[PDB]
């Protein structure tokens, strides 16, 4: 049996509801979110990592000049500087003082640790959004399926079909363009391949872990030889790479608006209450019983006992409820005023039961259906003591929870003092025009 | 790798503040975000022993501790005052529930008082100058002596 | 490639080319590709069909 | 407090009440380790020296 219905995409809030069908008793629906995941679409553009700069051996040329050839390599510099009389162990390397000449090349590559750490820039726009749901239906227990929340898809729930979706709100925390570091993502507008400069980020790119083309620009400038020393000096820009990690400043894992929390593999984001989700369960036919196999509860009269409004359930009552036969029986609040903490009752021939129920409320006046039937309960509620708790709210404020009788009254008693000064105000001109009208004519 | 583990913070509750005492042995990053539409996350380098007093409201705030687990906290709607008393306890009341919606209230709710104040006392008055001109205006009359005491009237 | 920053090296030349003037394109949001043709399906989402 | 001053406090320097407050909190061993972490705040008599 259908049933449509929207809840609030806060996770681990169940929302319950009272599935009536004609000619069978109510069965009591509960819906909660385990975990919504809005996970992107991405794709990879590059991969930033430090540099290596592979400086191979100089080629040192006795008595003769020998000249650069350039090689299609990332940042290859190659410098031939002459003059150059090289001494090591053996002491004397070429016979020529002055005529001597030493080709020292130099050249960047992607450093042995881009395989471990490394920055990875994505562009993602838009994915699915996923999510597990428990759902519970009449004496059929928690069932804990996972769900597209796409409003299209089917979800087979135990033996009941749940179209979820698709979220109210389109809102992602993440932009058009991220980079996924270790376990942090960072909204980093990333320079584009084969532009970035020498030393802030994406110094040295290559599109995938394994690319031969790893564009690089770190301003390598070979250096000349020192007097009598065969090596290959070289200048270079530090890498952009350590640059980042150490300016950096705040990933989104932290920075992320309404309490996402970002997983990285799938990239997503998760359990972050915004927006409402439409919903449609279809329960099967065997939960229903039939309207006559199940109590008539009457003489329904509701007092409640102590109450706070409190973010938990911080609200006791207590229903007479002078009944027919004996059995379990649903109790549900849908006023929205009042979350109920218990789903079903078991009821004798008569007495009494007591449900916990949640609130906002300095009075909370809600119906709440037992059964078939209905009762109001209303009462008075004290603040709750506590300042700071470690658990969300299990309700709802709605701009009118906190008049209180007092403050009402007093709402009342000044809109109304003006309204009778003015209203008093044009009917005493009404009176003067209509005595003035009767004099002259 | 093993990873220092702070000082666990000692955490005390104001209304609508949480106060936290940090004592780091190494200098700890502490993190907060708030979980509404607006994070305002705040991102600090703590070296010293400090105290700090994020703002927690309803719709909640987490905060990080060095190498802690994240924690999650919500303000309860605590405040003080007495709801079902005397004026100036209400007054109070809503002021700390709400900070600037009551002084709004207030503010649009005296003004306009004032504002409807002040017209139907002028219409008041015009129609009272309206009511006594004529009698003022016959030296001579037998004056509507119920009249005479509705407005202010000196009959003969 | 076409983005206005990416600089190719072509020859002894560096073309910085586009980015295109207009974001046409001839695909809409879902398609549909069969063997060698691509169809512009408005597809039945999965689990509908 | 735990940790600005008087942290530990006796009432004589033999005494046996010894009131210390500073935030003791035992962490679980490491795997495969006999010891016994625990986490504690700085002593308060050193900061305020
Ligand atoms: C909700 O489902 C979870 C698994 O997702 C399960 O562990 C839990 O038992 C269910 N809820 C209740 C109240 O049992
Ligand atoms: C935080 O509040 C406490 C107590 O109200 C106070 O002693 C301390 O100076 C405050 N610190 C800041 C930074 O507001």
């Amino acid at each position: 049996y259908e049933h449509t219905a929207v809840m609030p995409n806060k996770v681990g809030i169940p929302y319950k509801a009272l599935v009536e069908r004609p000619g069978y008793a109510p069965v009591h629906l509960q819906i909660q979110l385990v975990n919504t995941r809005i996970i992107p679409s991405t794709n990879l553009e590059y991969i930033t990592c430090k540099y290596k700069t592979k400086v191979p051996s100089p080629v040192v040329k006795c008595c003769g000049a020998t000249q650069c050839t350039s090689k299609p390599h990332p940042d290859y510099q190659c410098q031939v500087f002459s003059g150059v009389y090289p001494f090591m162990w053996g002491g004397a390397y070429c016979f020529c003082d002055t005529e001597n000449t030493q080709m020292s090349e130099a050249y960047v590559e992607r450093s042995e640790e881009c395989s471990i750490d490394h920055a990875k820039a994505y562009k993602v726009h838009t994915g699915t959004v996923q999510a597990m749901v428990n759902i519970t239906y009449g004496s059929v227990s928690w069932r804990s399926a996972d769900v597209y929340v796409n409003g299209e898809t089917p979800a087979k729930i135990g033996d009941a079909k749940l179209i979820i979706g698709p979220l109210s709100s389109a809102w992602s925390p993440f932009d058009n363009k991220v980079v996924v570091y270790g376990h942090e993502v960072y909204n980093y507008d990333f320079p584009e391949y084969g532009t970035g400069k020498a030393g802030s980020f994406g110094d040295l790119q290559s599109r995938t872990s394994t690319s031969n083309d790893l564009y690089a620009n770190t301003n390598l400038k070979l250096q000349r030889p020192q007097a009598g020393i065969v090596h290959t000096p070289f200048t270079q820009v530090p890498s952009g790479f350590e640059r980042w990690k150490k300016d950096k400043g705040a990933p989104l894992n932290d920075v992320a608006p309404f309490g996402c929390s970002i997983a990285l593999e799938p990239l997503r984001a998760e359990n972050c209450a915004v927006g409402s989700i439409p919903i449609s369960i279809d329960i099967p036919d065997a939960a229903f019983t039939r309207i006559s196999e199940t109590p008539t509860v009457s003489d329904l009269e509701c007092k409640i006992t102590e109450c706070t409004y409190a973010f938990d359930f911080g609200g006791i009552a207590t229903v007479a409820y002078k009944s027919s036969k004996a059995g379990n029986c649903p109790i549900h609040s849908p006023s929205g005023v009042a979350v109920i903490k218990e789903n079903d009752v078991t009821l004798a021939e008569s007495g009494s039961f007591t449900f916990h129920f949640s609130t906002a409320n300095i009075h909370p006046a809600f119906k709440l259906q037992v059964c078939t039937s209905a009762v109001t309960c209303k009462g008075d509620c004290k603040p709750p003591k506590d300042h700071i708790v470690d658990y969300p709210a299990q309700h709802t404020e709605s701009f009118t929870s906190a008049i209180s009788a007092t403050a009402w009254s007093w709402i009342k008693v000044l809109v109304g003092g003006t309204s009778a000064f003015i209203v008093l105000g044009l009917i005493a001109t009404a009176v003067v025009a209509l005595v003035l009208f009767f004099h002259r004519h | 790798c093993i990873a220092t583990l702070a000082p666990e913070p000692l955490v005390e509750h104001k209304h609508r503040t949480l106060i936290l005492h940090l004592h780091p042995d190494h200098p700890t990053l502490l993190t907060t975000r708030s979980l509404g539409s607006d994070a305002n996350p705040t991102r600090q380098w703590i070296e010293r022993p400090t105290t700090v007093n994020f703002t927690v409201t309803g719709e909640g705030l987490e905060y990080t501790w060095g190498n802690h687990p994240p924690k999650r906290v919500w303000a309860q709607e605590s405040g003080e005052g007495n709801p079902h008393g005397w004026p100036h306890e209400v007054v109070v009341y809503y002021y700390n529930r709400y900070p600037l919606t009551t002084i709004i209230g207030l503010c649009t709710c005296v003004a306009i008082i004032m504002v409807s104040c002040v017209t139907s006392v002028w219409l008041l008055c015009r129609t009272r100058n309206l009511c006594i001109t004529p009698y003022k205006l016959a030296p001579n009359a037998q004056v509507p002596i119920l009249l005479a005491l509705l407005c202010c009237i000196k009959p003969t």
